[PDB]
């Protein structure tokens, strides 16, 4: 046993896939638009998976056969795997409206999202290089298809091709690293790998073959999370695709990759090389994002760059070896995810507006004044303004970084937060104080999208009154590795 | 080397198969086939050949000599090299590969190249699309032949063709898996084109469906290739399913039991079956044909791998 | 049953073949050690002649990748 | 080979290590049959309700019920197994002390 | 073939007899090898198995040589393949050593 | 001799990544080089499995075969869709 | 001498990344795969040689050829006679593992082939079946029918 | 005390050395003890197995002692070390030496846990030196279900003695407190003397040092004998401001258990005099000779007799004596385990006029010479004092007495293994060195670590009844049932000894 | 591998034979007497997938006595996933 | 640790020693003797470095004789 939570989502995907194709290819049902019927059913398939994974959390480690030769499930994986499904479900909740407006007959598009979640669930628990690569391939492959869903419009398909090549290269680079890592280790399991690589220290103890592999595996992961050293065309992918598909790739693959990153590198590899590369990436991502937030104008692209800047703050936790720092990274991932879902949902709130600049998004003070305050909260959360939940996560990242001793890295993060805040007050000024740009009038959304904002915006502000639970949850996960 | 002793007799076999097909398919139609040229048309293949050789070209065009003057060479070399692993009697295979069967599968996967290239070098849109359709057919009845060979492989231990014909000492796999022989034959009919399945080979659409520069050598080499591919794919329905070189084992006093003679008799039966089944059945139109390789011979082949795997796993017959 | 008969015959003649190979390889190893101690002259070279074990276990010396293929 | 030996195992008193199917499913408490029943309902109700839009209410209800059966049954199985094995509260040791 | 030269054919031909007899020497050699695979450490047990087996061959060579000379003719003709001649195998086994 | 069969695969992989870097304009050569580098790591797994005398290499090489093949399938299908009608 | 003839694969791999004529690129692609299979033969991995042939130069470079033709771009050994008594052919010693011990890394490539099927379907159905062959779709009551042009 | 590093930045990399099986948290171990007390499953502390008696059973649940070994507490003011039984004796003595105190007596083997040694008839060489069993001021015994109760020798002298003599069957000692004597210096002596000469010299050795150890090797008139002498404080030169240079003659740093690994450097440095006792080896030639002695039994090995004389001569060529602290200098049993089984004669004060100390040594040595089946490994003979009430405060009053301990050692690993084990067990049971045939009247006290009346299959009656007849363990048998009703702490050899 | 050399020379000798069959006609007889059919990409990708799954069939075929009833069921799970893919292709209508 | 011809592989025995000695090993540094022996079985690097010097010393004498 022990694979039942993953088995259910794979079975649920197959059952939805058979239901969608048989029904969609039905003259009797007049070839109906299954998407949105596959939806709701798809959202509850994730929710049933969430319950099964949570229910069997003590039972997850049922047998040595699964952990030693296939995948190992641990307390850290369970807490993040629960979050991964919740992140996936939250994205589906905002996405349902997009399915309704679009002529979505793509029942398969939901099955791809569930298949991606199954790949992501296998990715979090993957304990072998073969398993991690195969799981990464499935999650990315499902994602490649979602990017090219709007075939009639070349803008989505061309964006998909750049995402596909970046994905193929990232998987391929990681694969080459596995080959080199395999050559020295003689085994592909992370557990066997850790025994050979424990305290390898490429300066203290010679390890030419292992390092050659480690260099490739680390580089491949960075392309997947849109790290700035390998950001490449990844920011382009975010703006070119419509906002809802962009949201799904924005949070769920990134969270899965970050959780996979901590497991593959901290436990398996012990050299003074892995922490430093993230430290350089963190400084660069925040610097690139801060420059980009001022440089970028389109609201969708700006969100991607703000997300890239936040990704750098997340990277610092791995960069500082302290377990408290790894915990701080987890606090950041959760806050960034809630804000990223909230931010995409506010953009999704202005569904009526076609692609438009920030100035057009302004003038929301007179109309939808509460939404205007809600937009201000979303920008503030990435900005690092103190009352919001993001600052508390950043302060833990910074407090851990000061304890870790990363004064230079910590300072640039504060400086990048400072660089971001000026644009955010300017954006807040744009919303109410100035640049209304025509007094444009917006349209309503579904209750689920409003609740995504309601359950998140209140929580972002409520974090100050009761911040203890999240901090407790995050450290437990870091210690488990 | 001794590759001459397997290519020259095979060349004679193909040359006499053109006559065997014309003559058998004629006898079927209540008429003697080629019957004046030789004593019984036995020289008719040599007459067809020596005619095609003495026919002046329509245009020399020896300039384009690396593109499609070696593509028929490739098709024919593949159809002839898949004969190495085919064993005619115990210890008469030219090269006993311990993965022999998979090597045949690979040779087919390269014959796909042969067809595609020799059709693309013909700068005729109709002929090129015809060659592409023929390649897609030859490769769509290759998943079905693949699964049929996985069945006959589950029954056997290994892919070694000498073992697959040695694993039938007790009973030929034609008797228990007869439904499979019918599917391998109806696939080998469709993998090669010569079949009820030859719309790309509809009498006219074939000649104008492989090349533009004939010069006769191209016409003969394609037909020599089709007839060797046919002798081969009939020398597979007789290794796998019929007993490759095995008698019925009654051990007669009249019969001294030669091996290669039994392999010959069986491959003659399957060649005669190729002819008979070309005579008596209408063509499948390539639009029902591709819908027969996917919707009929793939499900009925998958079922057979699960049936011959199940019934051999439950009762430990493996 | 035929394959088990063949494998039983092979396993039964295995000790004789392995003894012949042991004698042959140990003779080649004696001559290789008498070559090493001769190419090394024993003052400048490997002050220990064979010293191939590298831990408490023996292994056939070394080769390429796959000769029998 | 295989073995049901588990990490973090036997936190509660085991009743039958490695329960055979047709026993771990014959151990369904009236709560498991109430978990396998509410999951199948929330999966039929969502399945029928999702299909009101495309006209597939009946067959989408049936496929939601198939998903619910699979999921709720594997959940009831998780519960009754982690109960028979030493993983869950496991107050059903009276069934062993009595039989 | 000829003097009892332990060729491939003459060894795989008498392997039945090398199984019935010379089993203690074979199992001792195998016990050594599975204990430690260094060739020297049971060079003596190698001599012991080779001694009893060369003796077994010279016994088989001396008695019913023509049947043994026909069976090893088989095993050299068909390379140690048993089924290809069960007639010679029976002749050689039936005449003297069963 | 393992170095000869590895550094040759290593520089086949380098050729693949080189063609990736240069040919950002043409995509069919991009996919060519993708399958090239997924061979130079596949042939690498096979060579390292023969050298180490370990079967995990060949298992992983077979799975990379039947994963890079699906990757090429989806890649070329995406490339054909990219050249819309 | 065929050992060092991997230089053929080496130069043909340099051709595909330095060729503007796509036919030469795919030809030297096929050549790279043929020489890589030659190599995998010299190593004795017979199964992987034939699998390279099949699933590369009978499927994948077939795909690439299609993308070119259409859509033009413009002594001392000590052989241990144990473990030779029963020589395991490469297929047998891949099947002893892939289907029983590491079988989940074999059911996951199952899911990857299934995702490849679903992907080739959802991508290259090309509006040629129920994806859009459902109907043009029309509704009379909303339709103006000459009331509004 | 800390662990030997964690690369993972966390506990996921584990270091424990002895007891690799892994030990739960002390509360978790107690919860496992409670679970067994409620499952009725036998549980024993993990056993090294060096002792022939099976204190730890593989069938029984095994409790990891790595945390117990890691945590050690010594109080200088109270001169008492409060530590869990899991810690090995060598680690415990080193901690006492670090605190400036020494242990009066030592266990035969450093690897065995000190608490297990206290259970197995703990004793040390010395007529005037009190045994380790009487040197332990306090002990804590696991309470059958949950928790433990602290006890002291003064609080429960009879119960403490019953538990120590019980071999841990009556109770498992969670924590043991040992009194530490003022630091003193012991000089190790290694030499070979004739068995008849050494038995005659036994009284002289007993008078000179008060501690006597004799090793008997068969087929050799000369038998290796190792003795330890306690030097006077500030003997020779008086102490002065330089801590080491002035006191170097009185106290010098010496190697303790240096030969942890049998393989040793063959290079010659410094004195470079080869010996098999203080160093594993000092010369390449004597290393080859030692390998031959291990391969061939002494009866067939002529070189071992010559080597024993040569090593004694080598000691004379080398420094005449080696002076080190009492904790630093002690006799350590070799890591390799060879079965030892024999009974020990008691030199009681009433028995001392009836049989002289010279008579006791002569009779035992003559009996070892008379043994029908010779034992190849050397036979160690040592003397320990009675559990005197003054040494550790106790309500119970014990008359002063002495003991003589003889153990016959044979090679456990051999060609055709265990065939010798069977013949030697028969030889222990019925030959001149017989546990019950002739020594039942003597009532010689078998060492608890040794197997009792071997083979145990040949006779189980002696352990159950004859041992009760020989010594008053009947109260201990009732106490064993009383201390643990569930009998979760049950060892099969203890069950034979005490029902 | 040892038996691969006969076919290794077979390729070259058949090359020679076909070159002679090419040159024979050349010597004698002197002076005086649709935008795109994507279904060909669907059929092609589908053959690719099904030949990958036959590649996975081959070791399971030749080694099925070793994997007693567990390798069989693992392959039947792989094959049920193949069948789900093939039924999604049949219903969607790629087999036409 | 299965191998190309199976037969328990070749370095699984060395990995078995490295893994047995990696049970509750004090530190990898303490057991690195088995890991290096295990790596040596995997790549034969220790034999190669000695082979290069045996080749070099023999070559150095031969090169010295040739140069004269
Ligand atoms: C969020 C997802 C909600 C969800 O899927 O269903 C809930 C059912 O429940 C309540 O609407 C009933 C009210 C639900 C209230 C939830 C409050 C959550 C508070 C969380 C704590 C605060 C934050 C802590 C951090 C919402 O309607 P629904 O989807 O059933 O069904 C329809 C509904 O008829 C209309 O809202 C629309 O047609 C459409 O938007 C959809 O909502």
């Amino acid at each position: 046993l022990a694979v039942f939570p993953e088995i259910f989502i794979i079975n649920a995907t197959f059952i939805l896939l058979i239901h969608g194709v048989v029904f969609s290819t039905s003259k009797k049902y007049d070839y109906p638009p299954l998407a949105s019927n596959v939806g709701w059913l798809g959202l509850l398939s994730v929710l049933i998976t969430l319950l099964l994974l949570a229910a069997g959390a003590p039972l997850l480690t049922i047998a040595h056969l699964f952990w030693n030769n296939l995948f190992r499930r641990d307390n850290f994986t369970y807490f993040c795997q629960i979050f991964l499904l919740l992140s996936t479900a939250g994205t589906i909740s905002m996405c349902f409206d997009f399915f309704d407006q679009e002529r979505f007959d793509a029942f398969e598009f939901i099955v791809l999202i569930l298949l991606s979640t199954c790949g992501m669930l296998f990715m979090i628990s993957a304990y072998d290089l073969i398993a991690m690569y195969l799981a990464i391939e499935l999650q990315s492959l499902c994602f490649y298809v979602i990017a090219a869903s709007k075939r009639k419009s070349e803008f989505s398909t061309e964006a998909g091709l750049k995402y596909l090549i970046l994905g193929a290269f990232s998987s391929g680079i990681l694969l080459f690293g596995c080959s080199m890592i395999y050559g020295s280790t003689g085994a592909t399991h992370f557990d066997q790998l850790a025994k050979i690589l424990t305290g390898y220290e490429i300066t203290g103890a010679r390890s030419s073959g292992i390092f050659m592999g480690i260099l490739f595996i680390a580089v491949g992961f960075l392309f997947k999370i849109t790290a700035v050293p390998f950001h490449m065309w990844a920011p382009d992918i975010y703006e070119g695709s419509p906002t809802p598909v962009t949201a799904f790739l924005s949070i769920a693959p990134k969270i899965s990759i970050f959780a996979n990153i901590l497991r593959v590198f901290i436990y398996g590899s012990y050299g003074a090389t892995l922490q430093q590369i993230f430290f350089f990436c963190s400084i660069a991502s925040m610097i690139l994002g801060a420059l980009a937030a001022m440089a970028q104008t389109k609201v969708k692209r700006l969100l991607a760059y703000s997300s890239i800047g936040h990704v750098g703050y997340i990277c610092i936790g791995f960069s500082c070896g302290t377990i408290e720092g790894i915990q701080s990274l987890l606090i950041g991932i959760f806050i960034y995810a809630l804000m990223t879902m909230d931010a995409f949902a506010i953009v999704l709130a202005l569904r009526q507006t076609r692609v438009k600049y920030i100035a057009d998004l302004g003038a929301l003070a007179k109309t939808n004044p509460i939404l205007a305050i809600t937009f201000s909260i979303t920008m503030f959360s990435y900005a690092g303004i103190p009352p919001l939940a993001g600052f508390c996560s950043k302060f833990y990242l910074f407090f851990a970084a000061l304890g870790c001793g990363a004064y230079f890295l910590a300072l640039v993060g504060v400086v990048t937060s400072v660089i971001g805040c000026f644009y955010y007050i300017r954006l807040v000024k744009r919303m109410f104080f100035d640049t209304p740009r025509t007094w444009i009038l917006y349209e309503p959304m579904d209750r689920n999208k409003s609740l995504l904002l309601a359950m998140t915006s209140f929580f972002i502000t409520l974090f100050l009154l009761y911040p203890s639970p999240l901090f407790s949850v995050t450290h437990q996960m870091a210690l488990s590795l | 080397a001794e590759i001459l002793g397997i290519i020259l007799p095979l060349l004679l076999g193909v040359a006499f198969l053109v006559l065997a097909e014309r003559k058998v398919m004629a006898f079927v139609q209540r008429r003697k086939g080629p019957d004046v040229v030789g004593s019984f048309g036995l020289l008719q293949p040599l007459a067809d050949g020596l005619k095609l050789i003495l026919k002046e070209p329509i245009s020399p065009s020896s300039a384009n000599f690396f593109l499609f003057r070696m593509a028929p060479v490739a098709t024919f070399m593949l159809s002839l090299v898949a004969w190495a692993v085919v064993p005619f009697d115990y210890g008469m295979v030219l090269s006993d590969l311990n993965i022999g069967l998979l090597y045949l599968f690979a040779i087919s996967s390269l014959g796909v190249y042969g067809i595609i290239i020799a059709g693309w070098s013909s700068n005729s849109k109709y002929a090129f699309l015809g060659a592409l359709r023929s390649a897609a057919q030859m490769v769509s009845y290759e998943v079905s032949i693949g699964l049929i060979l996985i069945t006959v492989l589950i029954c056997v231990g290994s892919c070694n063709l000498s073992e697959i014909v040695m694993a039938q000492k007790q009973i030929w796999f034609g008797i228990p898996l007869f439904p499979v022989l019918v599917m391998f034959f109806i696939s080998c009919l469709a993998e090669t084109n010569r079949a009820p399945f030859d719309l790309p080979e509809a009498e006219a659409e074939l000649v104008a469906g492989y090349n533009v520069e004939y010069s006769s050598m191209g016409f003969a080499l394609f037909f020599l290739g089709e007839y060797a591919n046919m002798i081969l794919m009939s020398g597979l329905c007789t290794l796998f399913f019929l007993g490759g070189w095995l008698p019925i084992l009654d051990l007669p006093i009249f019969k001294k039991i030669p091996g290669s003679i039994w392999f010959s008799i069986k491959v003659l039966f399957f060649l005669f079956l190729y002819i008979w089944v070309r005579a008596a059945f209408p063509r499948y139109r390539y639009d029902q044909l591709m819908g027969l390789g996917w919707k009929v011979f793939l499900p009925l082949s998958l079922a057979w791998v699960v049936s011959v795997s199940g019934l051999l796993v439950t009762f430990q017959w493996l | 049953a035929l394959k088990e008969e063949k494998y039983a015959a092979r396993r039964t003649i295995l000790p004789i073949l392995q003894a012949e190979e042991d004698e042959r390889f140990v003779s080649e190893w004696k001559k290789y050690l008498e070559y090493e101690a001769d190419v090394m002259k024993d003052v400048p070279g490997w002050k220990v002649g064979e010293n191939v074990y590298n831990s408490g276990r023996w292994m056939p010396p070394a080769t390429g990748e796959l000769r029998p293929d | 080979n295989t073995d049901i030996t588990a990490l973090e195992k036997a936190q509660y008193p085991v009743v039958d290590r490695n329960p055979a199917f047709t026993k771990v499913v014959g151990n369904f408490s009236t709560l498991d049959y109430l978990r396998f029943s509410t999951i199948t309902g929330i999966s039929v109700t969502v399945g029928y309700l999702s299909g009101i839009k495309p006209g597939i209410k009946g067959p989408s209800m049936v496929t939601g019920g198939l998903i619910g059966l699979m999921g709720g049954f594997m959940y009831a199985y998780q519960n009754s197994a982690g109960r028979l094995m030493g993983f869950f509260p496991n107050d059903g040791e009276v069934a062993s002390y009595q039989k | 073939t000829g003097n009892p030269i332990p060729t491939s054919a003459v060894l795989t031909a008498s392997a039945k007899h090398i199984g019935m007899r010379c089993m203690p020497e074979n199992v001792a050699f195998l016990k050594c090898k599975k204990n430690d695979p260094n060739p020297e450490k049971c060079l003596d047990k190698g001599r012991d198995v080779t001694r009893c087996v060369l003796g077994l061959l010279k016994d088989l060579h001396q008695k019913c040589q023509k049947e043994m000379d026909d069976y090893v003719g088989c095993m050299y003709y068909y390379t140690n393949e048993f089924d290809l001649c069960r007639k010679e195998q029976e002749a050689f086994e039936k005449v003297c050593p069963l | 001799d393992l170095i000869k069969y590895f550094t040759f695969s290593m520089i086949i992989f380098i050729l693949g990544i080189w063609g990736i870097l240069l040919n950002r304009r043409n995509i069919l050569i991009m996919l060519m080089s993708i399958e090239l580098m997924l061979l130079a790591v596949n042939s690498n797994f096979l060579v390292f499995s023969v050298s180490l005398d370990d079967m995990m290499g060949q298992v992983f090489a077979l799975l990379v075969l039947t994963v890079a093949a699906a990757e090429s399938a989806i890649g070329l299908a995406i490339f054909v869709i990219t050249f819309r009608v | 001498i065929l050992s060092v003839l991997s230089s053929l694969a080496l130069v043909s791999g340099l051709m595909v990344v330095r060729a503007k004529n796509p036919v030469h690129s795919v030809l030297f692609f096929i050549l790279v795969f043929c020489d890589t299979s030659g190599l995998l033969l010299l190593l004795g991995l017979d199964f992987f040689a034939m699998i390279f042939l099949v699933v590369y130069i009978g499927a994948i470079a077939v795909l690439f050829l299609f993308v070119v033709m259409m859509f033009h771009i413009q002594s001392l050994r000590y052989t241990v006679y144990a473990g030779k008594v029963r020589s395991w052919t490469n297929l047998e010693t891949l099947g002893n593992l892939l289907y029983t011990y590491y079988f989940v890394w074999f059911l996951v490539p199952s899911l990857i082939l299934l995702v490849a099927m679903i992907g080739a379907i959802v991508l290259t159905m090309h509006r040629t079946t129920k994806v859009k062959r459902q109907d043009v779709f029309r509704r009379n009551a909303i339709d103006f029918r000459r009331t509004i042009m | 005390e800390d662990l030997h590093t964690v690369s993972n930045w966390s506990g996921t990399h584990e270091v424990q050395t002895r007891n690799f099986n892994q030990p739960e948290n002390l509360a978790d171990l107690e919860a496992l003890v409670k679970e067994s007390h409620e499952k009725k499953l036998r549980i024993r502390p993990v056993g090294s197995g060096l002792s022939p008696n099976g204190i730890g059973l593989s069938r029984s649940g095994m409790v990891n002692l790595a945390l117990m070994d890691k945590v050690l507490e010594v109080d200088k003011e109270k001169k008492r070390v409060t530590v869990q039984a899991g810690i090995r004796v060598q680690q415990l003595v080193d901690a006492i030496k670090d605190y400036g105190l020494t242990l009066q007596n030592f266990a035969s083997i450093r690897e065995q846990q000190i608490g297990g040694i206290i259970q197995v008839g703990a004793h040390g060489t010395g007529a005037r030196l009190p045994p380790i069993d009487e040197q332990v001021i306090s002990m804590k015994l696991v309470t059958p279900a949950k928790g433990t109760i602290e006890l002291s020798r003064e609080k429960d002298p009879e119960l403490f003695h019953l538990a120590r003599c019980g071999l841990g069957g009556l109770g498992v000692v969670a924590e043991v407190t040992l009194q530490c004597v003022a630091r003193h210096e012991l000089v190790e002596h290694t030499y070979v003397s004739n068995l008849q000469e050494i038995k005659k010299n036994h009284k002289k050795l007993l008078s000179a040092n008060k501690h006597v150890k004799y090793l008997y090797i068969p087929y050799t008139d000369t038998v290796v004998v190792v003795t330890c002498n306690p030097v006077s404080k500030w003997s020779g030169p008086p102490k002065d401001k330089p801590k080491y240079t002035t006191d170097e003659a009185v106290q010098h740093v010496r190697d303790l258990y240096r030969e942890s690994i049998v393989k040793y450097r063959v290079q010659d440095s410094g004195k470079k005099s080869p010996d098999s006792s203080e160093p594993d080896i000092q010369e390449l030639s004597f290393t080859e000779l030692r390998d031959k002695l291990l391969a061939l039994d002494p009866l067939n090995d002529v070189h071992v007799a010559k080597v024993n004389q040569a090593e004694a001569e080598f000691w004379k060529k080398s420094e005449g004596y080696r002076v080190g602290w009492s904790d630093e200098i002690l006799g350590f049993d070799c890591g390799g385990q060879q079965w030892v089984s024999e009974s020990c004669f008691p030199a009681g004060t009433l028995a001392n006029p009836s049989m002289k100390d010279l008579e006791y040594i002569e009779e035992l040595k003559k009996l070892i010479e008379k043994e029908a089946i010779p034992a190849p490994a050397p036979i160690e003979q040592r003397w320990t004092a009675r559990s005197k009430s003054p040494i550790s405060p106790a309500f119970s009053t014990s008359e002063d007495d002495i003991f003589s301990w003889v153990g016959i050692i044979m090679y456990l690993p051999t060609a055709d293994p265990r065939q010798r084990k069977d013949i030697t067990d028969e030889f222990f049971h019925y030959r001149h060195l017989t546990q019950k045939q002739l020594w039942d009247q003597f009532s010689a006290y078998e060492h608890w670590a040794k197997i009792e009346i071997p083979k145990d299959k040949e006779e189980l009656e002696a352990l159950q009844a004859r041992i009760r007849k020989r010594f008053p363990v009947d109260a201990y048998n009732k106490a064993r049932r009383e201390l643990d009703p569930n009998r979760i702490l049950s060892n099969n050899m203890v069950e034979k000894l005490f029902p | 591998m040892l038996e691969f050399a006969p076919i290794f020379i077979y390729l070259v000798i058949s090359l020679l034979v076909s070159l002679i069959l090419l040159g024979v006609p050349f010597l004698f007889a002197s002076n005086s007497s649709s935008r795109f059919d994507i279904r060909f990409y669907l059929v092609s990708i589908l053959f690719l997938i099904f030949d990958l799954e036959v590649t996975f069939f081959f070791p399971w075929a030749v080694s099925l006595n070793k994997i007693d009833l567990f390798g069989f069921w693992s392959m039947m799970a792989f094959l049920f996933i193949l069948t789900i893919g093939f039924l999604y292709e049949w219903k969607r209508g790629a087999l036409d | 640790g299965w191998g190309i011809t199976g037969n328990k592989g070749r370095c699984y025995d060395f990995w078995m020693d490295f893994s047995e000695c990696m049970s509750h090993c004090r530190e990898p540094k303490d057991c690195t003797l088995l890991r290096e022996d295990y790596l040596e079985c995997l790549h034969h690097s220790k034999e190669f470095q000695r082979r290069n010097r045996i080749y070099k010393e023999e070559q150095r004498k031969l090169r010295a004789a040739s140069r004269k």
